């Protein structure tokens, strides 16, 4: 019931893996995990 | 409003509204004693103190 | 004026129910359960402002 | 008819009962429409969310009846735990008699041995009655849709679903 | 020299903010805690009157109380020319 990344995964999991590479492969030209939004969950 | 007779000394218009003490004495435990207490026209957050 | 009043002799006292063990040790085992247990309230049910 | 939002139910503890059901707003998304490639989706997640809070209202709680009744009795609101825990007694009720008065006084009892219990139900003494007590709440009353806001005026409506509301008279 | 008083203790807190997590232990690990946005904690409704009972107020003060809500935006950009707009509180 939760869509715009507030209850899905880690980044590298739901994403399209095609630029998922290019996150950790463009290194400081391109240093980007604040340009999309990083999930972190806790148990119930 | 509180339209009442004019007074020669500062009084204190302490009024008191019927609100119930209820504490319930939970005892599981020879010599344990584990309360709450609470009021139903008043929620036991804000008060003056 | 002058006047005060001190403490010197300081005690607590507790008159009990000389009760048979037998029936005492029962019941308040009895009232260590969780639904029968004791409650208090007042005649003064009241709250107060300033 | 077409956009609603799930009802949530208002409470009030002491008296156990549910004032009554009210839309979500300080945390419902922008309705702006973002294009005819993201209507279909904010219109869609949503569908789906609507037959999520449809399924488990019949599965938590048996279907709406009495929609807000004080006059509860207990079937899956649930009565208090009945085990109890019996214990001995250090002392007997017939060996104490010999002694003391006599001129013996008295200060598995190491004198004269019996084994002599009674157990006794710990239980509610009758069933429990009016509100929920402790926490029941979200079992009883889960948040429910009514996805055709009023269709049909003087026959029926959401009726306990107003907060200003008691089960004897409407209005 | 006798002279004789007690010690007036107290503290001086300006440049920071009060903050309180949401969960059973009440510790702010992540976004979510563990009674933020649970089950009973999303689907119920609820009220708050809460007091804010304070020391002394010499002026007129306004007591900025904020709460921690969540506005969380996607970019969407499918089209060289539209931004798509989804906004939530």
């Amino acid at each position: 019931w939760s869509y715009m990344h507030i209850s899905g995964q880690d980044a590298s999991e739901y994403l399209s893996p095609g630029l998922v590479q290019f996150a950790r492969a463009t290194e400081t030209y391109f240093s980007l995990n604040n340009k999309f939004r990083n999930p972190t969950v806790a148990p119930t | 409003t509180f339209e009442v007779d004019p007074m020669d000394e500062p009084t204190l218009l302490y009024v008191l509204f019927e609100v119930f003490d209820v504490v319930r004495v939970h005892r599981p435990h020879r010599g344990v004693i584990e309360t709450v207490y609470l009021r139903t026209p008043f929620s036991a957050g804000n008060a003056t103190t | 004026d002058g006047a005060s009043i001190k403490f010197d002799s300081i005690c607590l006292y507790a008159t009990f129910f000389p009760m048979a063990h037998n029936t005492a040790s029962t019941l308040e085992a009895m009232l260590r359960n969780d639904t029968n247990d004791q409650s208090f309230n007042d005649y003064l049910s009241a709250a107060n402002m300033l | 008819k077409e956009i609603p939002t799930p009802y949530m139910w208002s409470y009030q503890p002491q008296m156990g009962l549910a004032a009554g059901a009210a839309q979500d707003y300080s945390t419902r998304i922008n309705y702006m429409s973002a294009g005819p490639h993201m209507i279909s989706r904010v219109n869609g997640i949503r569908a789906h969310r609507n037959r999520i809070l449809l399924e488990q209202a019949a599965i938590t709680t048996t279907p709406r009846n009495n929609l807000n009744p004080r006059s509860w009795p207990a079937a899956l609101v649930y009565q208090e735990s009945p085990a109890p825990t019996t214990v001995v007694l250090p002392r007997d009720a017939q060996a104490e008699v010999q002694m003391t008065n006599s001129g013996a006084q008295l200060a598995r009892p190491s004198f004269t041995p019996r084994q002599a219990i009674l157990t006794l139900q710990t239980s509610s003494s009758e069933p429990r009655s009016g509100g929920i007590g402790t926490l029941q709440f979200i079992e009883e009353f889960v948040p429910s849709v009514y996805f055709n806001p009023f269709s049909g005026p003087p026959g029926h409506y959401p009726d306990q679903f107003i907060p200003n509301f008691d089960a004897v008279k409407d209005s | 020299t006798a002279v004789d008083s007690i010690t007036q203790k107290k503290f001086l807190c300006d440049r920071t903010l009060w903050r309180i997590p949401f969960s059973s232990n009440f510790m702010s690990m992540g976004a979510l805690t563990d009674l933020g946005q649970n089950l009973l904690y999303a689907n119920s409704a609820h009220a708050l009157d809460m007091t804010f009972e304070v020391d002394p107020m010499d002026e007129p003060t306004l007591l900025y109380v904020l709460f921690e809500v969540f506005d969380v935006v996607r970019v969407h950009r499918p089209h060289r020319g539209v931004i798509e707009t989804v906004y939530l509180r």
